[PDB]
């Protein structure tokens, strides 16, 4: 039994025919209806689990961080760019 | 039982330097770093006049001398809250030293904040963070002044949290509000590298001692 | 164990005597585009321009002269109780340094 | 609850103070090591205030008897063509070799300014350097 | 905090100028606390009803809490005498059983 046959099974057992679907019966996973940015970010003793937990921006500072030391190594290490076409920067 | 656990955690108090910074610099090395390097005479604060051994054609040099008593005393407070596995932030705005002050604090097993401070990040980290966030118990201003040339917001938040800062102080810079102040220059790269090269090994000291510590008390208790 | 006063007196920084139109070695450690950053030794760094001539020389690492004008460029403008630096410092890129 | 007043006294003070009081129940994990190894200073807000009058800083100018003769080097010779190298702690530039020779002869008992530079100019001839006497 | 008592020291209704009532309402109060056993505090909340305003300057004086120095838990160590902007406070050392001869705000 998957996502699939439960989505099936759902609409079968409680027929709605509200036009929006987001108000109609949803047995989901909790990772797809619970936001997934709440999750504990620290242990027992209150030390966070990141360096850098007291910026407010963890993941965006931690991404900044990994690209900026690649850009130095290049940088100090020492053709074309276009490896890859039609292609975009993700929104 | 208890009586280790007050072994641990009282002995290391007895010994004037229990972890033996004195070590990790000198005066010499101080001055190779170019630490006694201060800003124009223009840009003096008038609490910074006592650290200064005088002005050299202009430009404020600092005497190497009290940093080193300064630095004697910030060394072994930062030791001894790293040995009690308190939380230690470095802060700093300086952008050029951005990516290795963060270097430092993952490397020491600490916290860097280099970014820009949101206001309320310590008189209001519950709404930020959450109910039970807990807060750093020292924060090391390796900068103490924003880009405007203006004291760092962290300083006087710290001391509305009454939280110890440990601060470099430079001759343009306020050091009234830092709880140890280490004169020195902030602004060349070989001194900023010496200072977090000094927090790093002291930190990382301190918890290594604070394990073997933990071991040969934890060991007598069965033996 | 040399004193802090002897280590003064003795520095190069101190023996150069006042900085204007004195010459100094510096290496370039950043580079941006065009602009160069040198470290010649002293508090501040400089920012100069590659020149056109010989520019792919000028790479990080590299060893050149300079004509210091300021160790720090410093200046209090009307109504301000303190000077105004911009952080860097002044000097005027000559050439590469020969290995020799 | 706790004191955020950081005009008045210091985070040890206004700490030993609300545990005298009974609002804080604990001890901070580091109160006892500012107990035993507190700073030369108390950390005590203080408003800077300026110098108005008569009232001026306690800074000694950095001035070694060196730099009288240096001085007069850099005026009749100017900075060495030399370039000066401060990347090495040992550097010996060209006028900090004057300045030796010069001492040295000093040191002999000459009392005439005017011997000992003109002296020391015909020694560092003798060495190879190359003084030239550019008054432009 | 059961052991802080709050007192209020002043109350003011002021109204303002704002599209929503065109003329806007507002209620600041100044409010002390303490614990009587040193510790003592205060602060001012604002807002359009009264009872926020009261719960905005008790939770505010709480974080602001001075300690006062009293020679033997009775009275102050010496005399004081200031001046805050235009108010003169001239404060005196006495001998117990004197009680509090003072302005009915600096008795409460
Ligand atoms: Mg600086």
């Amino acid at each position: 039994f998957a996502e699939e046959d439960i989505d099936r099974a759902i609409a079968y057992l409680f027929p709605s025919g509200l036009f929006e679907k987001r108000a109609r019966p949803m047995m989901k996973h909790p990772e797809h209806i619970f936001p997934k940015q709440r999750a504990t970010q620290w242990g027992e003793d209150g030390r966070p689990f990141h360096f850098l937990f007291y910026t407010g921006k963890q993941s965006y500072y931690s991404l900044m961080h990994d690209v900026y030391g690649k850009v130095m190594q290049l940088e100090k290490h020492r053709a074309e760019s276009r490896d890859l076409i039609g292609s975009r920067w993700l929104i | 039982g208890d009586d280790f656990q007050s072994r641990i955690l009282d002995t290391p108090l007895q010994h004037s330097d229990f972890f033996n910074v004195k070590e990790l610099f000198s005066v010499k090395s101080l001055f190779e770093a170019r630490v006694h390097l201060g800003h124009k005479a223009g840009c003096r604060h008038r609490f910074m006049e006592p650290y200064i051994f005088g002005n050299r054609l202009g430009q404020d040099i600092i005497d190497l001398d009290q940093t080193a008593l300064n630095l004697q005393l910030a060394l072994n407070f930062t030791a001894h809250v790293a040995y009690r596995k308190g939380i230690i932030l470095f802060v700093s705005r300086n952008r050029q030293f951005s990516h290795l002050i963060e270097t430092t604090a993952q490397a020491c097993g600490e916290y860097a904040h280099t970014r820009y401070f949101k206001g309320g990040l310590l008189t209001n980290a519950q709404l930020l963070f959450g109910p039970s966030v807990r807060l750093p118990d020292l924060i090391i201003f390796l900068h103490t002044l924003n880009n405007v040339f203006e004291p760092h917001v962290a300083v006087r938040d710290a001391a509305k949290m009454n939280i110890p800062t440990v601060g470099i102080v430079d001759t343009n810079c306020n050091p009234c509000l830092i709880t140890y102040p280490i004169p020195g220059n902030d602004d060349s790269p070989q001194a900023i590298q010496l200072f977090c090269k000094l927090f790093r090994t002291t930190i990382n000291r301190a918890k290594e001692k604070r394990r073997q510590m933990e071991a040969l008390h934890r060991l007598q208790s069965p033996k | 164990v040399e004193s802090f006063a002897s280590m003064l007196r003795h520095s190069p920084l101190t023996q150069l005597g006042p900085a204007k139109d004195k010459l100094v070695i510096g290496r370039i450690f950043h580079i941006v585009e065009d602009d160069l950053y040198i470290d010649f030794g002293g508090k501040f760094h400089c920012v100069c321009k590659r020149p056109d001539v010989d520019g792919e020389k000028y790479q990080r690492g590299t060893r050149v002269r300079l004509r210091l004008l300021d160790l720090e460029l410093t200046s209090r403008f009307l109504g301000g109780t303190t000077d105004t630096t911009i952080l860097e410092a002044d000097a005027v890129l000559l050439g590469l340094q020969e290995i020799r | 609850a706790g004191s955020r007043l950081e005009t008045v006294g210091s985070v040890f003070s206004r700490t030993r103070d609300l545990m005298r009081a009974g609002v804080l129940k604990e001890k901070p994990l580091w109160y006892d090591i500012y107990k035993a190894f507190p700073p030369l200073r108390e950390p005590v807000f203080r408003r800077p205030r300026l110098r108005y009058g008569k009232a001026k800083a306690d800074i000694q100018d950095i001035f070694y008897q060196e730099d009288q003769i240096r001085a007069k080097f850099f005026a009749t010779y100017g900075s060495g063509q030399k370039a000066f190298d401060l990347f090495n702690p040992n550097f010996k530039s060209t006028c900090q070799r004057f300045v030796e020779k010069y001492t040295e002869l000093q040191n002999l008992g000459e009392t005439d300014e005017e011997k000992l530079f003109v002296e020391t100019g015909k020694a560092l001839l003798a060495e190879g350097i190359i003084l030239r006497r550019v008054r432009e | 905090y059961e052991d802080f008592d709050t007192r209020i020291l002043e109350v003011r209704n002021v109204f303002n100028m704002t599209a929503k009532e065109g003329r806007k309402k507002s209620v600041r109060v100044l409010v002390a606390v303490g614990n009587g056993n040193g510790a003592a505090g205060f602060a001012i909340g604002k807002a359009a009803d009264r009872g926020d305003a009261f719960r905005k300057a008790k939770n505010r004086a709480i974080h602001y809490l001075h300690y006062i120095e009293r020679y033997e838990g009775h009275t102050i160590f010496h005399d004081i005498s200031l001046r805050f902007k235009r108010t003169q406070i001239r404060m005196k050392k006495q001998p117990r059983g004197y009680g509090l001869r003072c302005h009915r705000a600096i008795i409460t």
